[PDB]
RNA sequence: GGCGGUUUUUU
């Protein structure tokens, strides 16, 4: 019985895989960064509804999914009222920063508001609760690299105020582009394309979690930053790339 | 002086559950004075070891007196004093481990520093008092000498 | 031995000028469609082309 | 910083064979020899044969596979030919080759066997092991057919051929009580104790010894019948010494060219 | 108003080191002095590593447009 | 069809070197010996030679390839006691030892024949 | 060649900082 | 000797220091000399070659064993403590760079070289051409102090 | 079987194996046993085959599962869950669950 | 300078 399935497996499959191949042997990744099979006709306004390749994605998990809204709350707001556990995470020139301004507090506060408005997009978009997505970036590895190479030393308080982690997500997110294009409907595509990937970005570079769990410095942050941008852009699909025989 | 750590040490158990491989054990031993857990895999063949027994182990950062931090290279030919002459097993190890009872106010008291010798490890729970030549990513040696007593 | 073989521009068929087959007939092994397409999959185009025409059957 | 000095011992000398102990030496050395005794060992054999009528059943070739498998003996004649690839000369001279000639014919009516004893070599002391028990059997042949060809036997080492591979089976064996723990037994109790064991029947194996290196190499050299046992391991130990003498000469001169 | 990408796909870049390596191949001068070797891929290797390749390329686009870009012009990725 | 000869396993070349010596850049007084045409037989005694000589810190051979007839012997003496001495003298004190080898082996065969 | 390029180099000009005071040899005249 | 057609003159930049130049080092002209190739030196090589022997005509300039960078440097941080109040600058010739001139002082408390090149029309420092050999040495005593 | 906990090493094999390792700075590492007698690890040999300062951790087949939750979570008994931190073996063995 | 078919084998 079992030579009679493999050889009926080995005549249906060829046949299958033939058809497969020739229907879309022609579609390819055009310089328009869009997938158009041999008519022009778009197939995908972005490769893989991301405009990335298949080969420098890895598994990791969103970590503001599935949670315990008073778990959310107590690990990702980042309370500038404790002085205590202020100075023991930062140091005593940002303490009082971080008391004294409240431009710094209604900063933090406003990146409260955006990781709980992501979290909600990922509760309706990612039904049943599944943590575990493919994203382009490991940025666990990376931060982990990172703690190894600078030495942080996870004790110690470090030197990176929030409004610093802020400015530098926001202006890493700015430059990840992929819809290059000032026009709304540019910005919109661009927004909708990256939007799962900065929100993992965001879950795991919080002010909170940096200042208690990684304890990065500002070296390595920057460090961190340019390698995750160069990840990303390498993992930027290449135009000219047959998609359509590698699904096939 | 380099001397990371410092006790005497008395064994009270070996692979509670079990011996697993057939070169080495856990030793699970209790200081005298600082009052403090270790849970050390040796190389039971070489240097064999029974229950009740006490060693006088010295974690330390470096084998000369003087303390010139050493590179960490394979160097046999070398007449400089070493503090390995009065010891009778020595293991060269990374800590790669400082585990503590922290909270998000009071500082930590009570630290376990797990450290691995190329493969043989070793933790060595206690306050977080005598523990602060401990620091991860630091290269170590184990040094434990047998006292007749 | 009665395995082996190798070819660098041996003897032509008489219908489609193309190499011959079998290693009797000192032939040249047969580029499959499976691998035009493995071809067309790693994007080797120039090597695509020089596999099936310019080692396979050049005319004018 | 400098070599050793190891003993000997025979227990056992024999026509055949030869068991011996070396102490105070290196596990490398002694598989060296070992390897040494298998291969790099001079001896003479069959190599060039010329066939003029073969009229037996089997092959053309059969036959000078099986004559280059007959040993022939090589006691005092090894030492003194040189190798027909470093002659200085044309044809195989006398001087580095032995000759041998066969014409066997079936004329009676039972079937002949030709043996090794045709051989007729002409020189007296390269004789296949004939001298002191029947002899190499190479073809069988029927009334009508014939065998008619003369071999020229050339010296040369295992390294080439199985031809020149004296020894028949080099027995050597170290630590017989697995004291060092080389090998580890799942069960020690369900092995055997080797031949040279001296611990005690109670007792499966000699408790672990952590300071202890290879030593006592029991060898039982057991010679095919061309070269006697105690020569091939005097040839094997010069052959050895010759090669490191050349060594030591090609890196004298590399290192005075640099 | 050049929209494509500003990196060298890995088509492309094989695509331009055989060209060069074949031009060299056909006596042709080098734009980068050779610190001694002769083997054309790879004077073209180091010539698109020090930047002096003399190629643009011409990127089409599915309308018909088309974007030259310079090797020493847009990054190189590997 | 393919088969290389019998004699190719130790014969040596025309042009081709029995020993050739290369110093290594990564360390001090660190030398790769390749040599032709040998075998583990004239490699494995070369290295436990080198390795009971204690200013020799580091001595090992290998085969590149078991097809291949050659062998790369790494040495890594002192700073005062330079690899080519070192291999020199490890051949040396090797060929003593086998020639007293030989000798005690002649004198004992000789005396087991009837004494 | 074993003889390239030589005034067709781009002489790069350093950075640095010093906030010195004036207190140097005055200037000469061209003549 | 590299390729063809093209010619090579070799002319003196100074004393001991040497340099070559390729025509079409590279060093542009015009297509008349093919008549009278004196012209590539009378009007190019030889007035660029005694432009960059000018500087002998001043004392300032020395050899330095070639233009030993090595000379400069301790030269200069040694004098800054010898003698702060008549610190030296000197003009040298470097036998590893031709068609550079080392022109060695000290713009702070630290070491720094610099080099000047010389072209067809004069010299070339700061990015800025000169016409003539001396307008340049009387411009860096004013605008060294950047 | 060469990366378990229980696998030593003389110099003698050691400067073997380091002969066939075509990324090898040329430094032979501190022995994990320098007394009674130098002995390498076969963890601290396949060290020095990680290239880069690598980063990763990876459970063994025959680890069980409860474990993370009671303790001995960094220290496993059986000598599972591998540990690899600046390119350098740690903890656990090599399965096809990490090579 | 040579063809079509069938069969048998191998991954
Ligand atoms: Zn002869």
């Amino acid at each position: 019985e079992g030579l009679i399935d493999t050889a009926v497996k080995t005549a249906e499959t060829g046949y299958i895989q033939r058809r497969l191949i020739k229907s879309m042997e022609s579609v390819m990744v055009k310089y328009d960064a869009t997938v158009r099979n041999s008519i022009n006709q778009v197939v995908q306004l972005r490769y893989g509804e991301d405009g990335l390749a298949g080969e420098s994605v890895e598994f990791q998990n969103l970590a503001t999914l599935k949670p315990s809204n008073k778990a959310f709350e107590k690990k990702f707001r980042f309370d500038y009222t404790n002085e205590r556990a202020l100075r023991r995470t930062l140091q005593e020139d940002l303490v009082k920063d971080v008391l004294s301004n409240a431009h710094i507090q209604n900063e933090l506060e406003r990146e409260f508001e955006r990781m709980r408005e992501d979290r909600e997009v990922l509760r309706v978009i990612f039904p049943t609760g599944d943590s575990k997505v493919v994203l382009p970036c490991n940025l666990l590895r990376m931060i982990w690299n990172a703690q190894k190479i600078f030495h942080i030393n996870p004790r110690l308080p470090s030197d990176l105020h929030p409004i610093k982690v802020v400015e530098g997500v926001k202006e890493l997110s700015k430059k990840l582009v992929i819809v290059n294009g000032d026009d709304p409907l540019s910005r919109q595509a661009q927004e909708n394309a990256t939007l799962l990937f900065n929100i993992h970005l965001r879950s795991t570079l919080c002010s909170r979690r940096m200042a208690e769990e990684f304890r990065l410095s500002g070296e390595a942050f920057d460090w961190l930053l340019g390698e995750i941008e160069s990840k990303f852009n390498q993992a930027i699909a290449h135009p000219g790339e047959m998609v359509g025989a590698l699904a096939a | 002086a380099g001397i990371l750590f410092e006790d005497i040490f008395d064994v009270k158990d070996i692979d509670p559950e079990g011996k697993k491989f057939d070169r080495v054990s856990r030793l699970h031993c209790e200081s005298e004075s600082f009052k403090m857990d270790l849970i050390l895999d040796v190389n039971i063949q070489i240097y064999p070891v029974d229950l009740g027994d006490k060693f006088r182990l010295v974690i330390a950062s470096t084998l000369y007196e003087d303390g010139t931090l050493d590179d960490g290279e394979y160097n046999p030919t070398d007449d400089r004093p070493s503090r390995a002459d009065q010891f009778e097993y020595v293991m060269y190890g990374k800590v790669y481990r400082i585990e503590g009872d922290e909270t998000s106010t009071e500082a930590a008291t009570r630290l376990s520093a797990y450290v691995s010798y190329g493969g043989l490890l070793m933790r060595l729970q206690g306050d977080a008092n005598n523990l602060h030549g401990f620091e991860v990513d630091s290269r170590v040696y184990l040094l434990m000498k047998k006292l007749a007593f | 031995d009665d395995k082996i073989h190798s070819r660098a521009r041996g003897p032509i068929q008489i219908l489609n000028r193309q190499p011959m087959e079998g290693r009797s007939r000192d032939g040249g092994l047969r580029f499959g469609e499976m691998e035009r397409d493995c071809q067309i999959a790693h994007g080797a185009a120039q090597f695509l082309r020089e596999r099936l025409f310019e080692a396979s059957d050049p005319y004018q | 910083p400098y070599a050793n000095q190891p003993t000997v011992r025979i227990t056992e000398l024999t026509d055949e064979n030869v068991k011996f102990i070396i102490e105070n030496t290196d596990l490398a050395v002694a598989n060296s020899i070992r390897r040494v005794f298998i291969a790099e060992v001079p001896i003479i054999a069959i190599d060039w044969v010329q066939i003029d009528a073969n009229s037996s059943v089997l092959h053309d070739e059969f036959i000078a596979h099986r004559l280059g498998l007959i040993p022939l003996t090589s006691d005092d004649i090894v030492d003194k030919l040189q190798y027909s690839r470093d002659c200085t000369c044309e044809e195989f001279c006398p001087e580095c080759s032995v000759e041998f000639t066969l014409d066997v014919r079936c004329n009676e009516d039972q079937t002949r066997h030709v043996t090794s004893r045709d051989l007729i070599s002409n020189s007296p002391r390269v004789i296949p092991v004939t001298s002191r028990q029947d002899d190499i059997l190479i073809v069988k042949l029927r009334k009508g057919q014939e065998l008619r060809l003369r071999a020229y036997a050339k010296k040369g080492f295992g390294k080439e051929h199985a031809k020149w591979n004296p020894t028949a089976g080099v027995a050597f064996e170290y630590d017989p009580d697995n004291a060092l723990r080389h090998t580890v037994y799942p069960k020690p109790e369900e092995w055997p104790k080797s031949e040279y064991s001296e611990l005690d029947e109670d007792e499966s194996q000699a408790p672990y010894d952590p300071n202890g290196k290879p030593e006592r190499f029991y060898y039982n050299v057991e010679s095919c019948g061309s070269l006697r046992p105690e020569t091939i391991v005097l040839s094997a130990l010069s052959g050895l010494k010759k090669k490191l003498s050349d060594l030591q000469t090609q890196l004298s001169h590399e290192i005075q060219s640099d | 108003k050049r929209i494509t990408t500003p990196y060298m796909t890995k088509y492309e870049r094989a695509r331009v080191l055989g060209t060069r390596a074949l031009q060299i191949a056909m006596c042709a001068p080098v734009m980068v002095e050779l610190e001694g070797e002769t083997d054309p891929l790879l004077i073209a290797m180091k010539e698109l590593k020090a930047r002096k390749i003399p190629i643009i390329i011409r990127r089409y686009l599915p309308d018909g447009s088309y974007e030259d870009w310079g090797v020493d012009e847009l990054i190189i990725s590997d | 069809m393919n088969a290389p000869p019998a004699f190719e396993s130790f014969l040596l070349f025309e042009g081709e070197k029995k020993i050739t010596i290369n110093k290594d850049t990564k360390v001090p007084n660190a030398c790769l010996f390749t040599i032709n045409k040998e075998d583990h037989t004239l490699g494995n005694i070369i290295k436990s030679q080198l390795l009971k000589d204690p200013q020799v810190l580091f001595a090992g051979y290998k085969v590149p390839h078991p097809l291949e007839h050659k062998i790369i012997i790494r040495v890594q003496t002192t700073p005062d006691y330079s690899p080519q001495e070192a291999f020199t003298n490890a051949i040396t004190d090797l060929i003593s030892e086998l020639s007293l080898l030989e000798e005690r082996f002649r004198v004992a065969i000789k005396d087991k024949q009837e004494g | 060649g074993a003889t390239p390029a030589y005034g067709a180099w781009s002489p790069s000009v350093g950075s640095g900082m010093t906030p010195g005071a004036a207190g140097f040899s005055p200037s000469a005249a061209s003549d | 000797s590299k390729g063809e057609n093209h010619l090579t003159v070799t002319w003196k930049v100074s004393d001991g220091i040497y340099q070559h130049v390729d025509v079409r080092a590279t060093l542009w002209i015009n297509s008349e000399e093919f008549e009278d190739l004196d012209e590539i030196v009378a009007r190019y090589v030889q007035p660029m070659a005694s432009f960059a022997r000018d500087l002998l005509n001043h004392k300032y300039y020395q050899d330095c064993s070639g233009g030993d960078r090595k000379k400069l440097e301790e030269l200069l941080i040694k004098t800054k403590k010898e003698k702060p109040t008549f610190i030296p600058y000197f003009i040298c010739a470097c036998k590893e760079l031709p068609g550079k001139f080392l022109l060695g002082y000290q713009p702070r408390g630290k070491p720094r070289i610099e080099y000047v090149t010389v072209t067809p029309e004069g010299f070339r420092y700061r990015g800025q051409i000169f016409p003539t050999v001396n307008g340049l040495f009387r411009w860096f005593k004013d605008h060294y102090q950047d | 079987k060469f990366t378990k906990r229980d696998v030593f090493l003389e110099r003698g094999e050691v400067m073997n194996l380091l002969m066939f390792l075509s990324t090898w700075d040329g430094k032979v590492p501190q022995p994990a046993i320098l007394k009674p007698r130098p002995l390498w690890t076969g963890k601290q040999i396949f060290s020095l085959i990680i290239p880069g300062h690598i980063n990763c951790i990876r459970t063994h087949s025959t680890h069980p599962d409860d474990e993370d939750s009671g303790p001995y979570k960094h220290i496993s008994p059986g000598d599972t869950k591998v540990v690899v931190e600046n390119g350098e073996l740690i903890m656990g063995i090599l399965c096809k669950k990490s090579l």
